[PDB]
């Protein structure tokens, strides 16, 4: 009746038998028009999956929705090569390693970076930083700013920043998330969160607990990858090792995954985690007061 | 009369 | 309620209607007595490098082409709980069986699973979706099977109530392939190295195969459990085209 | 009352001290002549045994029941010789081994040679088959019709089928059976099971469940072995290894268990599980497109 | 109510109509003191190639038979766990001993016992026959005592069930054995080579009888747990016509 | 009824 259909139209779909959401759509046209009118049917099964919500649509819808797949410059040209243009949206890339290796500094690098137009008509956007490590430094920022000639305080107005306390705190804050996409449509490109399971691993530190924990754990995965499908973003995570934490959980959940270690002196590696040992899925970049960047 | 398959050697319209 | 038994003569009349789609490799199809088989559900397992993706893909075109016994084609519904499914990869294939982009990727459904809760929800719509275009589809691609069911129930106490969902979703999957006559292809993932699912997973599955890397580019498949013999086994190749033969 | 007891004469009973149904049964003619006559006491003490059925029947009315008892030849006289003339009536015969084994192929010859008029005046009769593994094909039973000289519409009528998807309803099947028994008394002569197990082991796959898949496993079984005596049918099931599946509720059940397993080349051989290592306990056969046969 | 006691005298008077059948072979009589003893339960284990079915099967004809110290003969009840009583094995050793095959057939009741709780109810028809034709019944046999406990309580946590309602059924055919004058006489499985049970059917059995393979066709009856010693073991053969003596 | 064949 919400959506426009009839009192007496809705009580017809009853005497037959019809008294579920779920008993409208699953019933075919051709036996919804021996109760009635194929004009009135494509009303009634309009209305049904809007409510329910299939989730039924052509390879070549989705192949429309793939085309808006892009992809955010890591500041390497080697880096971005090793992950076919850089972090890609409409998936969540997770990066783990020691804490020498530059799991903040792309972390922070990214946030310009996503502001920049960039390859295949990127536009450049705003970003959402959740931090659970108390590891963002918004002067960290300038730096990374300079070397892309880019002005402070517009990096830092486009960036949106939230510390979560909690593995409560930080499944809520996922909601503010949503609702902030939602508002701004196809303003924000990038969601960070540094780091995705520390928390999770400080609430459930018995292993009674662990059975809660993996339940929480990937129902904020699931909402992650939801996020990150539905409102076309990039949603790059953090990680510690123990190997990464968060077991087949959070290897499911991310498309790509991404071992940091260091390498000569001051140059680091990125390698793709559980890939065979060969030179294509692994590249070389640099750290500096400018971000994550090229060899010299 | 029923709704046959015709595969996808026609280009669509 | 009677839900009755049937003649074996009216359970021959059933299964006249069976059919098989080809997998693109002749050598392959001759191990599997034809192909993907319908009234049926077949697994492949293996590494993430061998062609379960590729023969996911290359089943997506193959299921829409007329094949041998005079299979007509029909359309295909993908559920993806990997986030591996790329109409993209299905165009070269098109373009290898000399059809139309736009027509393949119309004649595909699909569907991201989220949850196991989620991907047996999406078969109650796989269900109805088959009964509403009656004898238009003829696969049925869930790639993988399983992986949303190890990640919902990653405890050891929460075992008895994964097994029983499995279990569920398994058997609902066997009668929408019986009632409905179409192939249900299924991928799965390996933990020796075996497929995970226990008993629940090899009772469901009619034919199981195993996927590896052969010389070079090359790859075998070959029916799981079954003894060291050559008859038991199948070399084949992966191409921008999809599954196909060796040079 | 039912049977045509007086209404007088059911309450001099309850005086005394009878009040039950089990009462009525284990008191004796010696006894119940003193609450009466003995013309009196042979309808109450008929009546009883009618609602109770203490099961006693004397060995020469066992005798006349086992007069009855069938083979239903294998297709191999090898195989019948050690088995005594093939799958006996009013007993349960499991057969098991590894898949490329002649198990499927003994289910499916069994549908046919059920079907022809055998030794010891065997009349033939039809067969129902529960199927738990999605293995049977009817037209492989063309073939074995085909090397017996025998039509395949009729093969293929006179066998009734069902899938098994749970074990419940595996369970559920075996009343269905048991009332097409009751039907056409005389009719069928084989009831297949193939496999057995299966079901079990996939809808109690934890090792808590165990207890009560080992309860309602023993229920079916109890039940099957009632069916093949009370209406004398051949019950023939396959089962798994991993040594057969099941333990020591599947050993009791059947009273004849073959072992199946490959001999030279295309060769086949089948033993009776825990017998001594003897010759006489062996048999070689053969297994063609026409099912199971004699070696060349 | 007053269950109370009775004197040496009375006990005397009562142990005065102990009977023993024989069990076909002289040898194994000396053994037991003169065969299968009344007021008493008999339990005879092995090995399945041993003769526990040929002694079931013997004694359903020589307890039919006058015997020794003025046993006149009786009736006997099978209850059969293991679908192993075959009446045409009686006409073998009926022929043996000079009697009628359907006079021996129709002084055998025969009951086959499903489940456990099923064999447990039995034992009430049992008591209820013998309290009808008093005297008339001289032999019970159980064969097997124990298989349906096994089967009905499979598992760890049903042991202590499993264990109450096997010492319930024992009892119970300890009181029938004595209260009713007949000899009990039973078969059972081993799982070393030692008998099913534990302490609760070797207390309920009075005499425990281990049966094995001895040279050729010759077997060897022992007592069990006894020394070793010759006095405590015997030699017999079995022929067509039962349990009887060596050539 | 039973056709035999
Ligand atoms: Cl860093
Ligand atoms: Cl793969
Ligand atoms: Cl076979
Ligand atoms: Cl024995
Ligand atoms: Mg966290
Ligand atoms: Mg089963």
């Amino acid at each position: 009746q919400k959506h426009g259909i009839n009192v007496a139209d809705i009580k017809k779909l009853k005497s037959v038998g019809i008294c579920t959401i779920k008993g409208i759509q699953m019933t075919t046209r051709r036996a919804l028009c021996n109760v009635l009118s194929e004009a009135k049917v494509d009303k009634i099964k309009e209305a049904a999956n809007k409510l329910i919500e299939p989730g039924f649509l052509t390879a070549f819808e989705y192949s429309e929705k793939r085309k808006m797949v892009f992809h955010i410059t890591t500041g390497s040209q080697e880096f971005d090569k090793l992950l076919g243009g850089g972090i890609e949206s409409m998936a969540i890339t997770e990066a783990f390693g020691e804490f020498r290796t530059g799991k903040t500094q792309l972390s922070h690098t990214l946030c310009v970076t996503a502001q920049l137009p960039g390859a295949g008509g990127y536009p450049g956007g705003k970003i959402i930083f959740i931090d659970t490590e108390n590891t963002f430094r918004p002067d960290r920022l300038r730096d990374i700013a300079d070397r892309f000639n880019v002005d402070h305080d517009a990096v830092l107005d486009n960036v949106l920043y939230a510390r979560a306390y909690t593995s409560e705190h930080q499944m809520e804050l996922l909601d503010y998330v949503a609702a902030k996409f939602h508002e701004e449509a196809g303003i924000f490109k990038l969601l960070i969160i540094d780091s995705i399971m520390a928390l999770f691993r400080v609430d459930f530190s018995g292993r009674g607990e662990l059975a809660e924990r993996q339940q929480k754990l990937a129902q904020m995965l699931s909402r992650l990858q939801k996020i990150s499908e539905e409102y076309n973003v990039a949603v790059f995570v953090t990680n510690q090792m123990t190997k990464p934490i968060g077991g087949h959980i959070l290897a499911h959940a991310s498309t790509t995954r991404i071992s940091l270690r260091k390498g000569r002196g001051e140059l680091r590696i990125a390698k793709i985690y559980d890939s065979p040992e060969m030179p294509e899925n692994e590249a070389t970049f640099a750290i500096t007061a400018g971000g994550i960047g090229d060899a010299k | 009369p029923t709704k046959v398959f015709v595969p996808p050697f026609k280009t669509k319209s």
